[PDB]
RNA sequence: AACACGGGAAAACUUACCAAGACCGAACAGUAGAAGGAAUGACAGAUUAAGAGUUCUUUCAUGAUUUAUUGGGUAGUGGUGCAUGGCCGUUCUUAGUUGGUGGAGUGAUUUGUCAGGUUAAUUCCGGUAACGAACGAGACUGAAACCUAUUAAUUAGUUUUCUGCCUAUAAGACAGAAAACUUCUUAAAGGGACACAUUUCAAAAGAAAAAGGAAGCAUUCAGCAAUAACAGGUCUGUGAUGCCCUUAGACAUCUUGGGCCGCACGCGCGCUACAAUGGAGUUACUAGAGAGUACCGAGAUUGAAAUAGUUAAGGAAAACUCAAAAGAACGUACAUGACAGGGAUAAAUGAUUGGAAUUAUUUGUUUUGAACGAGGAAUUCCUUGUAAUAUCGAGUCAUUAACUCGAGAUGAAUACGUCC
């Protein structure tokens, strides 16, 4: 017998019928952050590479932009993910389902690109060459530029950090909000932790032009 | 009882009854807008949630 | 640890009948589903990963367990269920 | 009927604000003008550092909420039928029946 | 770049410290023992703060959930931020950094990246063994400063009309709906200053006056912010983490009480004062920007001298709540008096929050009436709706600001300067 009376609930504020407008959008973004960081810890081997929270007014559509859909047998893994959500967030079984898409631009995604280095580093590939192969895929994938930073105990007990750059990249301004794609990953080693920060400078395909540009045509 | 006295103190007002959603810290909490996320953790996911450093 | 005798079977079927179960790392509240302290649920099924019955992914102070291949075999001898009683990649 | 739309993106509601108004020409004759309720900035201020060291610095996070209200007579059964239209993520549609 | 900093306004928890008491949060694997009982919980009396059966004389319920065992993980607000990730600060808020080819040098390296002028700025004109480029600056983003032109109109406003009421000598006021527009309001899209236009000064980038203009210092205030580095802070925010340490009489976990408030003193940030450019008694006031669920913000009716008590609408909110004092006007008051300035320290008493207010949580009534007469050497912040003055909202919050982050209310003086 336990003298415990408190009962922490298993729900989410995006299901409440009555809520303020200030609280709704805060709860809408709070749910995504917990959810996005959740299946990231699960689909890291599958390269989750993004989530979406599209809604059709009543039904909840969850979209996973995974870069490798080989694992997802008649949706057995997909079905298991739904079961966790029902127990955690208290979603009705008829009002939530999971969709998966395969991203065509594999290199352009920094979230899945940083997992390549995290995998290779744990395998024992040299950090100088592991990034070089990874950086090769990003450059020809239509990316204007990228920067990969590795910091930790790469060489010895003393901490060292190398920064690898390629292509054009604007470092300051508001335009960097509409052109950057970044991800932060850390891999446990036998001596400590290696911190991998991967960011990618995009192009005009994510519609929006750079700040300074004239591009005068001819007659 | 071996566990009847375990956690028998009532915590319903809240300094040790409220925790951060992920970090679990008891200090620096931000209960505004029902965030329930203490600092050093809200800043990590501020842009993720939807907050942007405008003026 | 020492759990209620009727509770061990009750929590086992809930996992088997669903294949997935969540819990709160806080040890001052009761489980809303099973009506028992989360200490019993956490302590009982933190070793189901040592027996390789489930996985041990924990996120935002919440621990998630998903039935494995070896989990079905272990959760049949103890639960005394028929062989054909399979979630079949659904539960 | 009364259509209330609120979202964090100004152009998301604004594009959908004229989408319902244009759609009102069919299965109906008129839709009232869009009422632009004042926005509600959500300012949260935090200390940059994770500890007490360093200079006293803060970052001013903020999120805006844009509110638009529409009115329309039509019929309750065939106001918009589906009334889903695959709305974009981050936007919310609430319909006040009668 | 330590000291109202750790968002740290600690009664319990937080909590990491102290006095006690227990307690496993020792999974899993092998043994013993065991459904013919491994063990678990307990009423009574003693012991114990304790109604922790902790233990004891004691029988009453359940039963493999695992009691004793070695490996083992394990857990730690334990150590190391001189092992690390992330974040932040700092050099450094100024204008700086570079590789591709070419030129010079055996080489470290260097030129480009400069004579002069100009800019806030390696910003440009110009010069040129340099040419062509990348980042930074600029550009960019948010607010403000304008739209009697456009779009819309409730939860914003104005106007008209119908009804009732009241004072006027003739204007209209107020209360209840009714329905029309968009000057104000709100929020979208474009428009709108680029120093172009004049004079002067410097074949040039450019500088100053004045005019016009809502707006002429990059228009103002902010955000983002280069290369390289610190062995700067954080492993006491993290289920980010290596190594080391404790690891069933525990540095793991829980409960009771205390401490972080302790005072011979020194230092930093602030609030209130030393008054008549004022305090006290009345009267009308005018804002801006925040927050609110099932019990949160709480309207209205009452008793009370106040703090507060009892019943209780509407409100997930341009809807309802949520409200301004400094200053002003009123009086044959105060009258230069440590006085009626100052409200410290104390003494009675009344309530709210809390399971608990003692070392007073906060606050009401009366009484008590302390230093302080404008402040040494030193030393901080500040150039325009800025300083200063007084106040309002929010974070912390069961209750608690002299704090911080914001907001409006009045509105100085002194510079348009030089490296002391």
């Amino acid at each position: 017998m336990f003298c415990l009376t408190k009962t922490k609930a298993l729900n989410v504020d995006v299901l409440k019928t009555n809520i303020s407008r200030k609280h709704k959008f805060v709860a809408d973004g709070v749910f995504y952050a917990e959810l996005n960081e959740l299946l990231q810890r699960e689909l890291s081997a599958d390269g989750y590479s993004g989530v979406e929270v599209r809604k059709n007014g009543s039904k909840f559509q969850i979209i996973i932009r995974a870069t490798r859909t080989t694992n997802i047998d008649k949706g057995r893994r997909i079905h298991e993910l739904t079961n966790l959500l029902i127990a955690r967030f208290g979603f009705p079984k008829d009002k939530i389902e999971l969709y998966v898409e395969k991203v065509l631009a594999r290199g352009l995604c920094p979230v899945s690109q940083a997992e390549s280095i995290k995998y290779k580093i744990a395998e024992g590939l040299p950090v100088r060459r592991a990034v070089g192969s990874v950086m090769r895929l990003i450059m020809d994938s239509g990316a204007k530029g990228c920067e990969v930073s590795i910091s930790g105990k790469l060489r010895g007990q003393r901490a060292q950090g190398m920064v690898f750059k390629e292509g054009y990249m604007i470092k300051s301004g508001n335009a960097t909000r509409q052109f950057y794609s970044s991800a932060v990953r850390c891999v446990l080693l036998r001596m400590g932790i290696i911190g991998i920060k991967v960011t990618i400078m995009l192009d005009t395909d994510p519609s929006g032009k750079n700040g300074p540009a004239a591009r005068i045509p001819d007659v | 009882g071996s566990y009847s006295i375990y956690n028998a103190h009532p915590r319903n007002y809240g300094n040790g009854s409220r925790t951060c959603r992920k970090c679990g810290a008891r200090k620096g909490l931000i209960r505004k807008y029902g965030l329930d996320l203490c600092r050093r953790c809200f800043r990590e996911k501020a842009v993720e949630i939807g907050f942007q450093k405008l003026d | 640890m020492r759990i209620a005798t009727k509770d061990i079977i009750a929590i086992y079927k809930q996992l088997f009948n669903d294949g997935c179960i969540v819990c709160h790392k806080d040890f001052v509240c009761l489980h809303p589903v099973f009506g028992i302290p989360n200490l019993q649920v956490f302590m009982l099924m933190k070793g189901l990963a040592t027996k390789k019955c489930v996985k041990e992914t924990c996120n935002w102070r919440c621990l998630y367990w998903t039935l494995n291949d070896e989990g079905i075999a272990y959760l049949r001898q103890k639960l005394a269920l028929p062989e054909d009683a399979v979630p079949s990649t659904l539960k | 009927i009364t259509i209330t739309i609120t979202s964090t993106k100004v152009k998301a509601v604004e594009s959908l604000c004229a989408e319902v108004k244009e759609n009102g020409k069919k299965k109906g004759v008129q839709v009232k003008g869009p009422v632009r309720i004042p926005t509600k900035t959500l300012r949260i201020t935090t200390r940059k550092t994770p500890c007490g060291e360093g200079s006293k610095t803060w970052d001013h996070y903020q999120m805006r909420i844009y509110k638009r209200v529409l009115s329309m007579k039509t019929t309750p059964e065939t106001v918009k039928e589906i009334t889903s239209l695959k709305v974009e993520p981050g936007v919310e549609l609430e319909v006040a029946m009668f």
